[PDB]
């Protein structure tokens, strides 16, 4: 194995938020890099809503991309643009054609990939970050790359980013790094919808929780003290 | 009428000297409670079909309004329970509850009831460690000779997991809090006719008191600790126990580099990782459960407690040693220095029980002639 | 059960106030703080040294298996 | 037993619960005790309190005024037959002339009573036994004797 | 009980064969055969 | 040496800081609840409130000062002969129905 | 004092006493949620939609 370090974010902190903005650019990214070969299922453009874009915009790449959907009245399907209700496009059809698009290797999904691997975004921002040249005395197939953060350090994941392998939209350096940043906070998000109201909840809990136990503790203090005060004898004979 | 009987909640005699730990012994009818109103609410979504369940939670934790938090609630609750069950049995031994053969067994009888319950619980969102979490345990059950082939194929519905697995959990586990709701009132009636029992072991009737402002708010105030324990996680790391793991989707084809259950088995399950026979162990483990009902018939001070017994107490702290080891050493692999442990701390157990809490009393009563 | 019938008491005096009548955390701090060493001093040697040992295992057990993985000279 | 008029007495006489209680009006300077003694055995102590507690909360609350006529009507047989001779006039004199001042005529007494109304007795109760800090004693099994914060719990209606 | 990998127990590294006997690792037995039938050269009835 | 342990060992129960004594903390079995039941009111008396005190110091946690703690060798052996009294009645009661 | 006064008028009668609490939670729930909110926002300035629901 190989133990990622404790990267900071401005979500580590357990009253700390997901930059938005920051977000909003990673949303380019899995569309323009991940999108061809991973398939995120579990989610849909209108979670993005009151996040990343609003209706109107993210509802014009509803209208970018054709989705299957619709027995037509001949008993056949067809395309259309999809919609907000729509989840993304899924790459393929199937795992086997992903299978077979790669060297008999299978993309993950990405939905709740970070939860579901140790470390989380530390893993996965200094994946993408870890490549180097193999070391002496290391031989690989074809197709398989070195990569130290993955298990076995040998992996079937073709370079998928790089700097300058595209542009964002206010125009922020499209570095290897900031990019492995935006990207990282986005799948943060994935799994969890909730983070911008656990915080908040987060919060309202201990300026109650921390004001109401001592009150209770005073009640309770206050009922036993007749106990916590009390004296006795013993006078026979 | 039925104002009578609520008296044994209202005005029940009990004691006066009694710590703080009492509290977890009514928390389990706050977090039953609750875990079930939970899960009875989180039901309204679940599924119990393979190619949805999995999805079927994540209705819940996307497109419900403040449902995502009854997944946590609920889930996380669970380790909770577990927190106050050897917080609450532990005791038993530590202040001699045990002695009260009458109620001890129920005590068991609950704990195999929740431990065979939660098994089918982590296994409904097919995690990838739900399917072979529920491999492994239940594929122990072949040990048996000409029978164990059968009841195994026989629960899993075929020849292997499916989903003829998963449904003919969901009942089982769905419904099992409700008998423990009605074994829970069974546990307090054979207390009734005789009341708790105080740290020291001594029979206190000359001073028992009230229940309605004391020991109600007592529990409240442990309530809110729990709450607080149990809001805090939810909140601040959900991902804690829960491993992450059981995010993926369900695949027999392919494992995990590492397994293990829910940290609550490890204590349990290490006991048989350390036996690497198949079938030697397994009856070790059930023993290790089912020693309690055994304990009783050790009994060997004339005392009852033991914080009038300080010999007890290095031991007793000793087996939390133990068991708090087992535990993670449960979670971790099969390797040369972690095989050393288990070898001896499985014995260590089984060691402690059976021969030197018994010992002592032998002592003791000679220490002190009687 | 109930109270009535449970035992016998003779030549037995009770005092006791009401809660009004007096603060709740009286000598808290100035009484409670060596009452809480006291009870410390009483305990800690019979449950300690376990979790000290424990915590020494768990380091070994580290260790040891650190070094496992690593290569040995050949 | 029975047919009788106080709610108290009559339950007490219905279920034999007690043997024996009275109250009393104890006057010092600036103080006085009001209250009560009873005496009953140690398996119907609770209950008695219940009640008896009962009608003062009763009482803070709703009073009937035909019911207070009763005891206007009591009151005035009680002070005159206390004086029935000499010796029990000059217990009130050499009494009221350390206490009150002056004597205070039978025809006063009445005039103070003739005012009072069931608004006045909802005024008083609700100042003097509602929810105060009673004082409590005991000399018996008294096993199933309530403790003072459940006592208190009990005093105040609702 | 759980999955070899081809050319293997991963999470004890049992090594196999192609054909599947163990040759070093904490497995006690060579893997499980089942029973079967050929119908044909080209066909199968794995049971 | 021995008798130097049992003095030890008194003092490390720590029922003398609550002033009690060693017949005090006895488990109940039907055997003793004769034998409690037997004893004089000048004794059984002096039995609770021995008890009846250290429940309420176990309630805060404290004990009592170091002069109102109980000394060996004032530990006195007054239940003993009430009790094998018992069990020696006890053992008639089962070998005789043999 | 204060404490006093406040006796006298509010928690001496039941029917009185629970008029106070969901009054005054009424008025304490508006505010407990700006309290929350605005130091939420506080921390994390520059981060939520509210801070960029203009440029949009
Ligand atoms: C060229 C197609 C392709 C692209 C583009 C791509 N991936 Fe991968 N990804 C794969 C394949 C194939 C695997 C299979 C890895 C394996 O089999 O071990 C994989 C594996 C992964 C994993 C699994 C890691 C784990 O712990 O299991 C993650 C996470 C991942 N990719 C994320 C990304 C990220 C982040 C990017 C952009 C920086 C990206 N993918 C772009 C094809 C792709
Ligand atoms: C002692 C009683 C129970 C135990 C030990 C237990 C155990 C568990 C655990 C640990 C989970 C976690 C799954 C996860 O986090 O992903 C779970 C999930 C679940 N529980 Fe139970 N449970 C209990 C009672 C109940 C009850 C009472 C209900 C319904 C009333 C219920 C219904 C469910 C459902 C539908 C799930 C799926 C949710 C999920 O997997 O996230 N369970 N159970
Ligand atoms: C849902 C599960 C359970 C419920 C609702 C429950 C309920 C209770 C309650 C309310 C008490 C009184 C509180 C106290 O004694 O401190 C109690 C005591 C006790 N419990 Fe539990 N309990 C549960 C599980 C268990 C388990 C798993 C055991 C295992 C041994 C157990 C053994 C005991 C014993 C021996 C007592 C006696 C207390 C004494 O001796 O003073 N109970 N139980």
């Amino acid at each position: 194995e190989l133990h990622p370090p404790s990267y900071p974010w401005s979500h580590r902190g357990l009253l700390s938020s997901l930059d938005h903005t920051s977000i909003r650019r990673g949303f380019q990214v899995y569309k323009q890099v991940c999108s061809s070969c991973h398939s995120m299922d579990y989610v849909a453009y209108r979670h993005l809503v009151g996040v990343c874009y609003t209706e109107d915009e993210a509802k014009a790449l509803a209208e970018e991309v054709e989705v299957q959907d619709g027995p037509n009245e001949d008993g056949e399907m067809f395309m259309r643009p999809g919609k907000l209700s729509d989840y993304f496009p899924k790459p393929y059809p199937n795992p086997e054609a992903a299978r077979a698009a790669n060297n008999g290797a299978l993309p993950p999904d990405l939905s709740y990939i970070v939860r579901a691997r140790h470390g989380g975004e530390d893993y996965v921002f200094s994946l993408l970050t870890g490549y180097c040249e193999p070391p002496t005395g290391v031989s690989l197939r074809e197709g398989l790359y070195f990569n130290p953060y993955f298990p076995g350090q040998a992996i079937g994941m073709a370079p998928p980013i790089y700097n300058e392998v595209l542009e964002f939209d206010d125009g922020t350096p499209a570095t290897m790094s900031q990019v492995a940043k935006d990207v990282c906070t986005f799948l943060r998000w994935a799994a969890e919808p909730e983070h911008d109201h656990r915080k908040r909840m987060g919060l309202k809990m201990l300026l109650m929780m921390g004001l109401l136990l001592p009150l209770v503790y005073a009640m309770k203090r206050h009922k036993w003290s007749v106990l916590k005060s009390r004296k006795l004898a013993y006078r026979p004979p | 009428l039925m104002k009578i009987v609520n008296n044994a909640f209202i005005d029940l005699p009990a004691p006066s000297n009694i710590s703080s730990w009492w509290n977890f012994g009514s928390l389990l009818g706050i977090c039953l409670i609750l875990q079930i109103l939970t899960g009875l609410f989180l039901a309204m979504h679940y599924t119990s079909d393979t190619t949805t369940a999995f999805s079927s939670v994540t209705h819940i934790c996307r497109d419900v309004n403040y449902g995502w938090i009854i997944r946590y609630m609920h889930a996380n609750g669970a380790s909770m329970f577990f927190i106050c069950l050897y917080m609450h049995v532990g005791r038993g031994l530590y202040y001699g509850s045990y002695t009260f053969l009458e109620t001890w067994n129920i005590g068991v009888i609950l704990l195999l009831t929740v431990m065979a319950t939660a098994f089918m619980g982590y296994v409904l969102p097919w995690g990838q460690m739900s399917f072979w979490g529920a491999t492994v345990i239940t594929n122990l059950l072949s040990a048996i000779p000409y029978i164990g082939t059968n009841l195994v194929e026989w629960i899993w519905g075929g020849f292997s997991v499916d989903k003829a697995t998963l449904t003919r959990f969901f009942a089982f586990h769905f419904i099992l809090p409700f008998i423990i709701m009605a074994i829970a009132m069974v546990h307090l009636l054979f207390l009734h006719e005789t009341g708790s029992n105080n740290p020291t072991g001594i029979s206190s009737d000359v001073d028992k008191i009230p229940f309605h402002p004391y020991y109600t708010i007592k529990d409240i105030l442990g309530a809110l600790l729990l709450i607080l324990a149990l809001m805090l996680l939810v909140l601040f790391a959900p991902d804690l126990l829960g491993d992450p793991d059981n995010y993926t989707p369900a695949n027999p084809l392919n494992t995990p580099p590492h397994i293990k259950p829910e940290w609550y088995f490890l204590f349990a399950y290490a006991i048989l990782r350390s036996i690497p026979n198949k079938l030697g162990g397994v009856l070790a483990l059930a023993f290790s459960i089912l020693i309690l009902a055994l304990i009783p018939l050790l009994h060997t001070s004339k005392q009852r407690s033991m914080m009038f017994r300080p010999l007890s107490q290095c031991l007793f702290w000793a087996l939390v040693a133990d068991l708090l080891t087992l535990t993670w050493i449960g979670g971790q692999p099969v390797e040369h220095p972690y095989i050393t442990i288990g070898q001896l701390a499985s014995v260590l157990y089984f060691l402690l029980i059976l021969v030197l809490m018994p010992t002592a009393g032998t002592i003791e009563n000679k220490l002190l002639k009687w | 059960r109930q109270f009535g019938h449970l035992t016998r008491v003779r030549h037995v005096i009770t005092y006791s106030l009401s809660p009004f009548e007096q603060r709740a955390f009286p000598h808290y701090f100035s009484k409670g703080i060596p009452n809480v060493l006291r009870r410390t001093r009483a305990c800690i040697l019979r449950v300690a040294p376990p979790f000290v040992a424990f915590y020494l295992v768990y380091t070994w057990g580290t260790q040891e298996f650190e070094k496992s993985k690593r290569k040995n000279p050949a | 037993g029975a047919h009788l008029s106080s709610p108290l007495a009559s339950i007490a006489a219905t279920n034999k619960l007690c043997q024996s209680f009275q109250t009393f009006n104890i006057c010092y300077a600036d103080t006085g005790l009001l209250g009560a003694h009873f005496v009953c055995d140690h398996m119907s102590i609770d209950d008695m309190m219940f009640v008896l507690q009962g009608q003062w909360m009763r009482l803070c609350t709703s009073a009937t005024e035909s019911e207070v006529l009763r005891g206007k009507n009591l009151l005035r047989n009680a002070l005159v037959s206390h004086l029935d001779g000499t010796t029990p006039v000059c217990e009130d004199i050499g009494r009221s002339l350390l206490t009150y001042g002056r004597r205070i005529p039978l025809a006063e007494w009445e005039s103070r009573i003739a005012e009072v109304d069931a608004r006045v007795v909802r005024e008083v109760c609700s100042k003097y036994f509602y929810d105060q800090c009673p004082a409590v004693a005991g000399f018996g099994p008294i096993e199933q004797l309530p403790d003072y914060n459940r006592i208190r719990s009990g005093m105040f209606w609702l | 009980g759980c999955v070899p990998i081809a050319n293997y127990c991963p999470c004890h590294g049992s090594h196999y064969d192609a054909s599947g006997r163990i040759r070093k690792g904490p497995a006690p037995l060579n893997l499980e055969v089942p029973s079967y039938e050929f119908t044909s050269d080209d066909m199968v009835i794995v049971g | 040496w021995l008798e130097g342990i049992r003095k030890w060992y008194y003092n490390a129960a720590g029922f003398n800081k609550l002033g009690l004594m060693r017949d005090d903390t006895i488990h109940e079995n039907d055997d003793v609840k004769e034998a409690i039941r037997r004893l004089p009111e000048n004794l059984y008396d002096d039995r609770v409130f021995r008890i009846k005190r250290a429940l309420d110091l176990s309630m805060r946690q404290q004990i009592l000062p170091k002069e109102q703690w109980t000394k060996y060798e004032e530990d006195k052996s007054y239940l003993e002969p009430y009790l094998k009294e018992v069990i020696r009645e006890r053992k008639e009661r089962e070998e005789w129905a043999k | 004092t204060l404490t006093a006064r406040l006796y006298s008028l509010l928690f001496r009668r039941t029917s009185t006493f629970a008029l106070t609490i969901v009054v005054g939670a009424l008025f304490f729930e508006r505010a407990f949620d700006q309290g929350a909110d605005a130091i939420y926002e506080h921390i994390n300035e520059g981060k939520l939609w509210k801070h960029i629901k203009h440029k949009y």
